[PDB]
DNA sequence: ACTCATGATGCACAAGTGGTTGCGCGTG
DNA sequence: GCAACCACTTGTGCATCATGAGTGATGA
């Protein structure tokens, strides 16, 4: 029997058939009449949560408990994208009742040979012009960092924007420079999208391959593939384009959503998550 | 994805808020959203059993000359088939 | 052809009957029709200059990641873009 | 300014982008609140006139002067499809301002050589295999007559229905045979559609090539191309599939509309009309 | 060789056996079908299906017009399904010689601005109604070409400086501030058109321009229901009240 | 090796500097964020953004639950975003030897129908809350497999015959005719979960199953803000009314 | 502290009903 | 005669407010 607020997985759009993200700030997420209602001071906005994968929470969002229950049931993940990086994640039950992807990921991460093979595949996806038949884990990480910094430098000289010889990380990345805010907004949008996709597919976010130690390691392992390809150039373009008085976060989020739509980042992400785990 | 429009009135507040999770609400009672056949069918089935004693009407893309078809459940304005062309009929008291 | 939905209230009966010539009426003030872009813009221009003092909301298919866009004129439920994504905003008293 | 009840040709769909026809009987077409309304006894139906090319009027039908004006302004043509074929035609001002098509048709119909050549093109489109490059008026007319009789006979044999050696002609063709009623319904729909298209394009219905003498000669000429291709086989299929105590006209019209949609008869009709006048 | 152009307004038309039944407020009229040549259906008219079928069986042209034919809205088939006028017009307009000859014959026979424009629009409506009744094509014009209503303009140019101008001048003289000049112009034009002499002259000029022989020409009869009751009674037109 | 499980309900959590603020009807409770451990946000909770910012800054596992953890609704990161339990569970479930060993360890450790069903669902909710707090994945199950919560089923199988059965029998004995039994079963199960000993048993069993060394194991302390204020006053928990 | 359900009370808008005015839509 | 306009009543159902009832959506 259909009950308002509770829906089966089939009544919900697939992961690749829904929108990307919504950013909410200075509001009060609430559930009235079984509708996820954002109670902004001026008025109320009801979210079509079934069409959205992840929901971003900015500064001042007082979210209730039935709102989180409804969002988790819908499949929309919750991420608290505050200032200077992502502060907290949240996710309900997975949209998939089968754990073939999860068990395959566990098998691949429990084995050192499979771990190195998956790391090689990730590196090949990020940089397909190299040969990685004889690289090691530490070498892979060093090369990954080296050409991530190189791509940062290339985009810094391309768009004529100062950069203080740094690489973005969700942990303690802050600054008054608009480039810092643009990078933070684009990257938190990407991380929230990756977290929502991983949660919906049933994958465990803590069974990472390149990154280990924290329960969001796989989120980093899937987000870094598209970090330098789309989100970093988008943030640099936003920093170049942004003028005085422009909200860097809002414009950066708009541009990164435009690039996510244009690049088909989420369908590509699902295809990648299928290819790395090697399901025929 | 073909467009789907659902109009509601005299229905429980639970359904009126529940449909806003799938399609938005441009005006009181009318909801618009882009789905496929399966999602739209499941959502119409949900509307059928939650509307209770109300009126519900659905518009969606179809394969006729006009290009759309209507489904109504205990709605005032029924649909009469004028030889494969769906038109809205308004009965008189 | 994309499906266009126009919702009207507090508008002259002339517009209520006139807009039915192009696009049907499935509920009181709720209209549905399939037009191309140019026909839809012309019809919306007709709606703008005929409703006088009233509420008009039009929903059409677009190229955002939701799949639709809203254009409203003197309507209660204004539309606010949530970083390139259209959402319905219902102001309070 | 924009006035309710009036619309320019640009605000109207193209002739080939509209629905074909709609049939109305035992009703009262009326204009209330600037809308074409069909006031049945038990209720009222508003006609989407701007999406319908021709309107069919059946027995016991009352139409108001303002309703006729509204339908003509909208571009929908009026045809009184009673029993025993089409009883009357009606149309308003055309929605094609330029008269290039009409002038070309007049020039083509004034010259006897041009008439013979355009009749050759129509016979070629109706029957492409045969070669008629050296035929005259009587030879042609007799040849299409014989081909139509042969098509009628073979289609009757295909569906195994009795045919009393007849050919449809709106000049006093009456019958109570269910096959006769079905083919009459299909043919009246076809003639109404042809009249609507000819009026919409600006062509004069009186400037015919094969038929001549009556004001609708061009309508018959254009309907010759399509009457044997689709309408006759669909009418025969309706007659064969009919069951006892069934409204033959309703199902015949439904199948005629389905055939028109499947065969793209409207875009095909406008393309053939453009090619007939040799308009590049 | 006789065509009666009966104008119906504020009435319903239905068929009983073979005669249409006008149901105006003044009374009920029973014109036979054969008597009617062209029915100029006017405002406030509910023409029935049976009446349309009967009129189309007897080759009657149903033209939906305004008050006294000021505006043309829609029309049916021609008078007795006649194409000879249309064929002759097409032949005379196709080649250059006949076009020039007919145009030369045209010129040989040939607030204030608002009234003038309204009068021209009403004249266009009446010309279009007459043309649709006779069966000519408004596109095939001699002086004017390139418009779907060119021949109507050409025929109305015959009466442009003889009918519309005096009516517009009278309206402009009898006018005041705050009055809709177009309304007065249209009302005065229909007042001028109710007489019927203008329509007879229009039909005769149509055949004259078409170079139709005088033997084969058809004379117009702008009949009336109650204004010409004494003329309609001997021809079998019943009158009720 | 301390992991406090502060269960919140009927409150609104906001952050004062390095201190959350639970504002129930009883009063305002201020807790140092460094001691939160696991937060079980129950119904009627309005968790603020600054509060979750501060809680995630200190590795707090926020799990949105119902009445004393009857149902699991959502969860955040784990205790100190740890992966040791998750990685250990994955390693033990992947290869056949350790999976069989863990299954054997589980076996060694281990109206009426409606009451049982409600009790099982409540136990599933509590087990899922504990698992999502610690960091384990609910899908990687040993005895059960292929489902999103197979591990939750496998863990609840330990307490099937010693928690849910007595509560269901008590509900069936106390059940009245014409009353819903699932409601009473869920209420009695949450009443049993009030004390917190069951949560301690679940944490201990979860840490024992994965062969976590006893030296490195952390124990569960299901604090209560108002019932256990004596144990919280010297730890820095201010109280207001 | 939340959300839902519910009984009030207020209300804004559509529906039918009764006359009244006009035949309308205005470039070549 | 038809159809728009306007005024007047009738009435339906949405939106609001205050109170009491729950913490719910239920599979090895």
């Amino acid at each position: 029997p259909i009950i308002a607020g509770k829906s089966e997985s089939s009544e919900l759009p697939r992961v690749e058939d829904r929108a990307t993200f919504i950013y909410i700030e200075h509001a009060k997420i609430n559930r009235v009449d079984s509708a996820v209602t954002v109670a902004e001071a001026k008025g109320v906005v009801r979210i079509p949560a079934a069409m959205i994968g992840v929901l971003l929470l900015g500064p001042g969002t007082d979210i209730s408990h039935r709102a989180v229950e409804l969002l988790g049931d819908t499949g929309t993940a919750l991420v608290w994208v505050g200032e200077q990086g992502v502060r907290y994640y949240a996710s309900g039950r997975a949209l998939a009742r089968s754990t073939r992807f999860l068990v395959k990921q566990a098998e691949l991460v429990t084995n050192e040979r499979s771990r190195l093979r998956v790391a090689r595949r990730m590196y090949q996806m990020r940089f397909p012009t190299e040969d990685v038949s004889k690289l090691t884990m530490q070498q892979l990480r060093s090369h990954e960092g080296a050409r991530v910094r190189r791509k940062y430098r290339e985009l810094s000289k391309k768009y004529n924007v100062p950069w203080k010889k740094r690489v973005y990380n969700p942990d303690d990345f802050a600054g008054g420079d608009p480039i810092n805010q643009a990078l933070s907004a684009a990257h938190v949008a990407l991380y929230g999208l990756v977290h929502s996709v991983v949660a919906a597919l049933g994958l465990s976010p803590g069974l990472g391959f390149v990154h280990t130690g924290h329960d969001r390691s796989f989120i980093y392992d899937v987000a870094d593939l598209y970090k330098a390809e789309i989100t970093v150039p988008i943030a640099f373009a936003v920093a170049a384009e942004a003028e005085e008085g422009q909200d860097i976060g809002q414009l950066a989020r708009l541009r990164t959503r435009d690039a996510f739509v244009d690049g088909k980042i989420l369908k590509r992400m699902v295809k990648d998550l299928q290819t790395l785990l090697e399901i025929p | 994805m073909p467009m789907t429009v659902i109009t509601l009135k005299n229905v429980p507040q639970s359904l009126r808020g529940d449909l806003t999770r799938w399609m938005q609400e441009i005006a009181t009672g009318v909801y618009v959203g882009n789905f496929n056949s399966r999602i739209r069918e499941y959502l119409w089935r949900r509307v059928q059993e939650t509307m209770g004693a109300g009126e519900a009407s659905m518009c969606f893309a179809a394969r006729n000359e006009l290009g759309y078809d209507f489904l109504t459940e205990n709605a005032s304005r029924s649909v009469i088939d004028y030889d494969g062309l769906p038109l809205i009929f308004i009965p008189k008291e």
